[PDB]
RNA sequence: UGGGAGAGGGUGGUGGAAUUCCCGGAGUAGCGGUGAAAUGCGCAGAUACCGGGAGGAACGCCGAUGGCGAAGGCAGCCACCUGGUCCACCCGUGACGCUGAGGCGCGAAAGCGUGGGGAGCAAACCGGAUUAGAUACCCGGGUAGUCCACGCCCUAAACGAUGCGCGCUAGGUCUCUGGGUCUCCUGGGGGCCGAAGCUAACGCGUUAAGCGCGCCGCCUGGGGAGUACGGCCGCAAGGC
């Protein structure tokens, strides 16, 4: 299904170039520090490119995580 | 004997065993179990109830120490991953939470023929 | 039974306590189609169960079956090339099946010469819980659950 | 002239996950491996867990049914150096064009020199199994190699098995990139189905095997044979 609402609709005016706003690119992350596909975030493939451009940029400065524990199994 | 109350349950399902080590707040370990320290001697240690068994083997002797309550983390995918869990959530120790940790290579070393053709 | 699921034929009840179970028991006593001879084995049995007992056959009879009933059996399974004895339950209509020929059988293996005797004491020590029919049943149950390692088959 | 999208190339730097190794802690009998096993490793304390180091190699999710490049081929992130290409304007030259024998350059993997580096993997090899045998498939080890610099080699199912260029001949749908009077039009890419037509069929079908023109390269039954001989080329293996 996937319905839970897309990750950009829920979110306002943001810049997908902003790599400090880690508030946001927060959002973009599973419950692990992987990056969201599109089909869940809900980007253009020129968007998510962008995104996934600062998210890992914000991984560098220690902003973002690389990777989470999932809390289950 | 050292009381230790809560802790650690450090469940490594494999498809060929599945070991389990209970440890202190911090990792260190106090007891531990597995396929082999129970019965079983070969490929009997993968079986599901083998991991029940090393999960309840180290959990009672846990207990010989207090250990009420445990944190759980999983690692690792096998025929035995989930009834040590299970096991455990039974062995009258409290399962505060359960927790995958497997690793995870962000793609770096060459696995062994065994594991290749992938992709 | 490829095709439907095979209906489990209604017996006539008995015709000395309208008795489905009993019935079913004679007929497992039976040899040749000779009834007649089966039936007398087992109600001159009955009467031996009245001598040495004030409980009435019927009674006796109902625990000596309930008793040899396996309520766990291992069947056999192929996987990777070796074999595997599966423990599994045991359906209500093949419990019954297992124990009246269980007893029959353990009965004929006996040491005394008449047969209503051997129906009678078997039958006796079964509701007792002892005897061979019990033996065998104890032993079926031994043999699943000590497999548990493989019961991660369900059937 | 203004604007754009890219794993296009080269150099330096840098991040985190994982494997191995070493140190320490804590722990104790097994771990590993398979169809089942054994070789192997472990009381000189392994496996499992935590903390700290060292090192090499490759970049998870994003990641596509996607993009770039003339092919090979190209993905972590940052900077510098650098090629190609698309669109808008319709501003300059004024046929300055197309193809291209030979030549020159490029050219996956393996392989070859000299010097480095070697964590994981792994031809040969050393062993354990399986088997009638098992110079194998499965298991435990393991050298060259795989990585880097510089120089060679130049091959391939180097494939769309489809040489470039241009013009012409319904449309439908999805997608990546521009521009616009941003339902929808326009341009350049990537796919799918299909007009006409073509095809031995299979299929192809504005990304042609369609309709045409230009230029190159090839083919002419199978085996012998990509062999022999002769030439070039290569350190060699060998290549043409
Ligand atoms: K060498
Ligand atoms: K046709
Ligand atoms: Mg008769
Ligand atoms: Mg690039
Ligand atoms: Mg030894
Ligand atoms: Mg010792
Ligand atoms: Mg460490
Ligand atoms: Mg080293
Ligand atoms: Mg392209
Ligand atoms: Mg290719
Ligand atoms: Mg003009
Ligand atoms: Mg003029
Ligand atoms: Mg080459
Ligand atoms: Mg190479
Ligand atoms: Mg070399
Ligand atoms: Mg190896
Ligand atoms: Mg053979
Ligand atoms: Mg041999
Ligand atoms: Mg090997
Ligand atoms: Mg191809
Ligand atoms: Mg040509
Ligand atoms: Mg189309
Ligand atoms: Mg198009
Ligand atoms: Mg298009
Ligand atoms: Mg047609
Ligand atoms: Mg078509
Ligand atoms: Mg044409
Ligand atoms: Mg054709
Ligand atoms: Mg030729
Ligand atoms: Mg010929
Ligand atoms: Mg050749
Ligand atoms: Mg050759």
């Amino acid at each position: 299904p996937s319905r839970k609402a897309k990750v950009k609709a829920t979110l306002g005016e943001f810049d997908l170039r902003d790599y400090r706003n880690v508030e946001v690119l927060k959002r973009f992350l599973s419950e692990t520090g992987k990056i969201l596909p599109r089909r869940r975030t809900g980007l253009s493939g020129k968007e998510q490119r962008i995104l996934a451009k600062t998210i890992k940029r914000a991984r560098i400065l220690g902003l973002l995580p690389f990777t989470e524990k999932l809390v289950r199994k | 004997k050292r009381q230790v109350a809560s802790g650690r349950a450090y469940i490594h399902a494999s498809y060929n065993n599945t070991i389990v080590t209970i440890t202190d707040p911090d990792g260190n370990p106090i007891t531990w179990s597995s396929g082999g320290v129970i019965g079983y001697k070969g490929s009997r240690k993968g079986t599901p109830y083998a991991a029940q068994l090393a999960a309840l083997d180290a959990a009672k002797k846990a207990m010989a120490y207090g250990m009420q309550s445990v944190d759980v983390i999983v690692r690792g995918t096998g025929a035995g991953r989930e009834q040590a869990i299970r096991a455990l959530q039974a062995s009258g120790l409290q399962v505060k939470s359960i927790v995958d940790d497997t690793p995870v290579p962000h793609n770096g070393c060459r696995p062994k023929k065994k594991f290749r053709k992938a992709s | 039974a490829r095709r439907r699921r095979a209906e489990v034929r209604q017996l006539q009840p008995d015709l000395v306590y309208g008795d489905v179970l009993v019935t079913a028991f004679i007929n497992k006593i039976m040899r040749d189609g000779k009834k007649n001879l089966a039936a007398r084995i087992f109600y001159d049995a009955c009467k031996i169960i009245q001598e040495k007992t004030g409980q009435e056959p019927l009674k006796v009879f109902k625990q000596a079956v309930e008793n040899v009933k396996p309520r766990m059996e291992v069947r056999s399974r192929r996987v990777g090339g070796a074999n595997y004895q599966v423990p599994m339950e045991v359906s209500p209509r093949r419990q019954q099946s297992l124990a009246l020929r269980w007893l029959v059988q353990a009965a004929n293996q006996r040491p005394e010469r008449r047969a209503a005797v051997r129906i009678a004491h078997e039958l006796m020590d079964a509701a007792e819980g002892k005897g061979g029919a019990v033996k065998k049943k104890e032993d079926v149950e031994r043999m699943a659950e000590a497999n548990r390692a493989y019961a991660h088959y369900r059937w």
